[PDB]
RNA sequence: CCCCGCCGUUAGUUGCCAGCGGUUCGGCCGGGCACUCUAACGGGACUGCCCGCGAAAGCGGGAGGAAGGAGGGGACGACGUCUGGUCAGCAUGGCCCUUACGGCCUGGGCGACACACGUGCUACAAUGCCCACUACAAAGCGAUGCCACCCGGCAACGGGGAGCUAAUCGCAAAAAGGUGGGCCCAGUUCGGAUUGGGGUCUGCAACCCGACCCCAUGAAGCCGGAAUCGCUAGUAAUCGCGGAUCAGCCA
């Protein structure tokens, strides 16, 4: 039951980084309960695209953010000594609750 | 109307409430 | 009928019937039946005598109502009339008094409109 | 269309006639997308053809359609001079349009304060060569006949 | 057990399960006219029935999710015919001429700025 | 139809100044920048000089008055 | 007036972003803005070494400068003692402990914001724009590159009616996504008012 | 805008209710989006640089 | 490249009379992921198949398919034009001000009204208005916050106070719709302008110049001259919901 909610802006770098963090086995050294898809929260922008007047003009940005679950049973020790450097993904960030 | 402040009609529109649209 | 001061409204619902008053309306009207206990649905030629006393009772000892409102308004507006005051002054020259904007859109105080001549040296118009 | 010649749409039939007249009919009553009471309206008085006269309203109706469909009619046209009513054939696709809009539009100039009522009565004076549909149609047909004179520029 | 099929519809989802018997149907909990209670438009959600001669020969439950009432009437009209292919495959010859199969992919369209409405465009003058 | 729910705001530095005339007399013209201030009883009597953007303006308070507020007798726009 | 931005247009493939972190609503701001001084400060300084982008990254807490330049010496210095004031000049505002890097650059004649810069240079040290132009997208060309493209804008030569000219070979796709298309631009600060310059590089596709 | 207009720097800006906005990379008061900090211009300029990470162009 | 349409692989603190057990009959609990869904990655459409015309490209139609010839919507705007727009977003050459063309305040103004137009809103009603009950959304936003639920209050709202860094709590009611009831053709139970009065909130501060609530008031308007605008399908038309900016708000 450690669970660990893992965010960021690139879907590329949390899937390959939460598929990282499953690691005494698929289910053959602690027991892992799939990396968990949890919906994308999306927050845009509109603007006017020139500098002066033109209101009719507008171009679109948006700033998604994804995140994803894991959760473990059985917070055996041994397993949780792998958390140490064991890391790639920059702009990925993490939180862990029990 | 969605005009008449005192209907509620009247007040969806102006997505308020009061005497004549209670909250809950 | 007669229930408030000559107000004879007679022949729909009492309850629509008694906003025929002036200082009366949806709300009075529901009220003051409420409080001296006769149906809203009632037509007014279908009232007991005695029912149009326990309202005239009522509404016309119960609050200002008809000319004796009138009178009140009238004077309440000389009121700010006689000092300075700004609404006051809106008032003297018949201009909005809330704060509305006067460019364009004042017609319901201000009345019909007033036009006068356009250009002197300009295009079409 | 300056292109293709644009096919007309097939409705769905109807759902307790089978009928895609009647469909038609249920559209044109519809204001603001509101079908379910346009329905509610026409089937309201389809039981009212009854209730007033022992024949089934699948009937009556096709029957008043057909009093109200036009058989010539003319549209202005732009000429070296002026303008000109040129009497015309009707395509049995436009009768179809124009006779049902024209019920539709007769029932709600009529005084009846209930919609069905409204239909129903001019659905019958319809199907019975009478009420204001079938004015606005021999008013047509003259005007066609009225022109015969310019029916040589026939578009 | 039963016979299942999906079946969607502009922004609604029906679930379909059927089972042999009567003909009785039962919408999220609900008789089914006391959920589409006097909707001209709901006896129609029924026509793969109708057109398969399952009339009185299937029992209906299910759940329906999204959108509108109108909306959910259609994704019913799939599930029900979805499930009755899985029930028996030889009814697609009967039943797909009659369109039912097809998921209709008509959508509500995008708003676009400087329209009002995605496609209403804002009235102008002097031209 | 208006509003202040309880505190009645009354600009102060005005305040301490009429109440601080009424130790003694009536100073003829006060200037005050603050029409922003509610009118109380103890002002009656006095003559307060309101601004305007251009001038103050000599308002004779009397007490049909007592509730109003300052700005609204010394009028802002010159029309016709 | 029409024509977007390339990299703008390509930032989800075929081009990532000058700073990749991340951030909550109550942090983001913040760091973006340091992250801005970062590369004000280094587009000062470090104007001479030549540097195309300057890439950021965050993690816990730190930061991670990547200045990507064409001479990595000048930001070097001797043995070392250049890049040591620069990572305190920055760990000063940035009170987070920095750590600047430096990546070469091969090729100043490919990336865009060089290409650019040189051309813009050449104006200031009032060179023949045609020419300064024609060769440019020469000397990309021939680096290597599938195509390319320069335009100055206007007051060429001192111009009293701003031009504009132009000048490119190969191939040089905008509205194909699959592209990689280099894009810098390079001011132009003269004696008589300013001129823009862009660089376009296409090199290779999928 | 003018420079001495970013007396905005006024973190005592005497009553609360005189706090506003400007864009922190050119001043400009107006659409300032404060996600960002940035106003309605640099915010498209700084996003066609790829400089504010997450920001795609959006399209649906 | 994105989104929408059918299908799969992976994935189960959201989803279930699927199938069982337990029921405070709430997916509530045990339980399971099959389904719906969530979001990553694939498949799938190519005029490939069929008949007809064609020299070919293709055109017509027919199968099968969720979808058939560009399936539907976006992003995307060529060499150039308008000496278009913008020195007030930002840069920037030149020119000018330099105890004032710079700076700070407090008050006013940008909201002035005899008029004229643009864009809109709300209407002129019965396919309607009102009241009660009852049902189905998508997309969003929230901890100087969203505020369930209680108490005062006709109400705005005050006091109190749970959960929620949020597929898990809240904004949240969706509204047209459906059942019942009222109105009865009327300037009306249509319309809600105007004005009088009393009040809540945000803010140092609501006179000029705020929104909201309640009482009274209840204007013009009975479908609009000449003219003129939008839209070809989930489109118009109509119905509500959300967000940016933002103390509050003239939305
Ligand atoms: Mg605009
Ligand atoms: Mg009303
Ligand atoms: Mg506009
Ligand atoms: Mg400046
Ligand atoms: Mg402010
Ligand atoms: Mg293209
Ligand atoms: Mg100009
Ligand atoms: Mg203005
Ligand atoms: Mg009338
Ligand atoms: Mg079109
Ligand atoms: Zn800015």
């Amino acid at each position: 039951k450690i669970r660990i909610k893992l965010r960021g802006f690139d879907h590329k770098t949390l899937d390959a980084s939460a598929q990282k963090i499953v690691e005494a086995a698929r289910r053959s050294g602690a027991q892992v309960s799939g990396p968990i898809p949890l919906p994308t929260r999306v927050r845009r922008f509109t603007v006017i695209r020139g500098p002066f007047k033109h209101k009719d003009s507008r171009e679109h940005f948006e700033l998604r953010t994804h995140n994803r679950l894991v959760d473990i049973i059985n917070p055996n020790r041994k397993t949780i000594e792998q958390l140490m450097t064991l890391d790639l993904p920059t702009g990925v960030e993490i939180e862990i609750k029990t | 109307g969605k005009g008449d402040r005192r209907t509620r009609r009247g007040k969806i529109w102006r997505g308020t409430y009061g005497k004549y649209r209670p909250r809950k | 009928a007669r229930i408030a001061g000559v107000e004879i409204p007679r022949n729909k619902r009492v309850d629509v019937a008694l906003t025929y008053i002036y200082g009366i309306g949806k709300a009075r009207a529901k009220e003051a039946l409420e409080k001296t206990g006769i149906n809203p649905a009632t037509r007014v030629k279908d009232l007991t005598e005695a029912e149009v006393v326990r309202l005239r009772e009522y509404v016309e000892n119960t609050w200002k109502l008809e000319g004796e409102l009138r009178a009140e308004v009238a004077a309440n507006i000389k009121r700010l009339m006689d000092i300075g005051c700004y609404r006051g002054l809106r008032h003297r020259r018949g201009l909005p008094v809330r704060g509305q904007r006067t460019r364009t859109n004042a017609r319901t105080r201000k009345g019909p409109r007033k036009t006068v001549a356009g250009k002197k040296k300009a295009p079409r118009k | 269309a300056r292109r293709r010649r644009a096919e007309v749409r097939q409705l769905q039939p109807d759902l307790v006639y089978g009928d895609v007249l009647v469909t038609a009919f249920i559209n044109k009553i519809m204001r603001d997308g509101k079908k379910n009471l346009a329905a509610r309206i026409f089937y309201d008085a389809c039981k009212i053809i009854q209730e007033k006269t022992g024949q089934e309203p699948l009937k009556v109706f096709k029957q008043a359609v057909e009093n109200v469909k036009p058989r010539m009619e003319v549209r202005s046209r732009r000429v070296g001079g002026a303008n000109y009513q040129v009497p015309m054939e009707v395509s049995p696709r436009r009768q179809q349009s124009l006779a049902l809009r024209w019920l539709v539009q007769a029932a709600n100039q009529r005084p009846e304060r209930r919609a069905a009522v409204r239909i129903a009565h001019e659905l019958m004076d319809a199907a019975e060569g009478k009420g204001g549909a079938v004015k606005k149609k021999e008013d047509v047909e003259r005007m066609a006949e009225a022109n015969r004179a310019y029916a040589h520029y026939r578009w | 057990e039963q016979y299942y099929g999906t079946g969607r519809r502009k922004e609604a989802v029906a679930r379909v399960f059927l089972r042999p018997g009567n003909g009785k149907v039962t919408v999220n909990g609900q008789d089914f006219n006391e959920y589409f209670q006097g909707l001209v438009r709901a006896v129609a959600a029924l026509e793969p029935l109708r057109a398969v001669d399952a009339l009185g020969h299937f029992d209906a439950y299910i759940t329906v999710r999204g959108g509108g009432k109108s909306g959910q009437i259609d994704a019913i009209k799939l599930g029900i015919a979805r499930a009755l292919v899985q029930y028996n495959p030889d009814y697609r010859a009967k039943l797909k001429p009659l369109g039912f199969l097809t998921r209709d992919a008509r959508v509500v369209e995008r708003k676009k700025y400087g329209k009002h409405k995605a496609r209403r465009a804002p009235q102008y003058s002097k031209r | 139809p208006r509003s202040l729910k309880k505190g009645v705001f009354v600009d102060d530095h005005l305040l301490e100044k009429v109440l601080e005339l009424n130790a003694k007399g009536e100073k003829r013209l006060i200037k005050t920048w603050s029409r922003r201030s509610t009118i109380v009883p103890e002002m009656v009597g006095h003559t307060i000089a309101v601004y305007n953007g251009k001038q103050h303006v000599p308002v004779y308070i009397t007490e049909n008055m007592v509730g109003h507020k300052l700005g609204e007798f010394a009028p802002t726009r010159t029309y016709r | 007036g029409n024509k977007i931005h390339p990299i703008g247009f390509r930032l989800g493939i075929t081009r990532d972003w000058e700073s990749r972190w991340y951030a909550g609503k109550k942090q983001y701001r913040h760091l973006l803005l340091e992250d801005q001084r970062i590369r004000g400060l280094l587009e000062k300084e470090l104007y001479s070494a030549g540097l195309a982008r300057v890439d950021i990254e965050r993690a816990a807490d730190n930061v991670a400068v990547t200045v990507h330049v064409a001479k990595p010496g000048v930001v070097i210095g001797r043995g070392g003692e250049r890049i040591r004031v620069l990572r305190e000049e920055l760990a000063k505002l940035t009170g987070k402990n920095v750590a600047l890097n430096v990546q070469e650059v091969q090729n100043p004649n490919l990336s865009a914001p060089l290409v650019a810069q040189r051309v813009a240079e050449q104006i200031e040290r009032r060179f023949a724009v045609r020419r300064a132009i024609k060769q440019a997208v020469q000397r990309v060309m021939e680096s290597g590159a599938k195509g390319a493209k320069v335009i100055v804008s206007g007051r060429i030569g001192g111009a009293e009616q701003a031009r504009t000219e132009w000048a490119a070979q190969g191939r040089v796709p905008l509205h194909t996504l699959r592209a990689n298309i280099d894009y810098g631009f390079a001011l132009a600060r003269t004696t008589y008012g300013v001129l823009g310059v862009k660089a376009y590089i296409f090199l290779g596709e999928v | 805008a003018r420079k001495a207009l970013i007396e905005k720097a006024k973190r005592t800006p005497k009553f609360k209710v005189r706090a506003y906005t400007r864009c922190v990379r050119c001043g400009r008061a107006r659409s300032v989006y404060r996600f960002f900090g940035l106003c309605r211009i640099c915010l498209r300029e700084l996003a066609h640089k790829g400089q504010l990470p997450g920001v795609r162009k959006a399209s649906w």
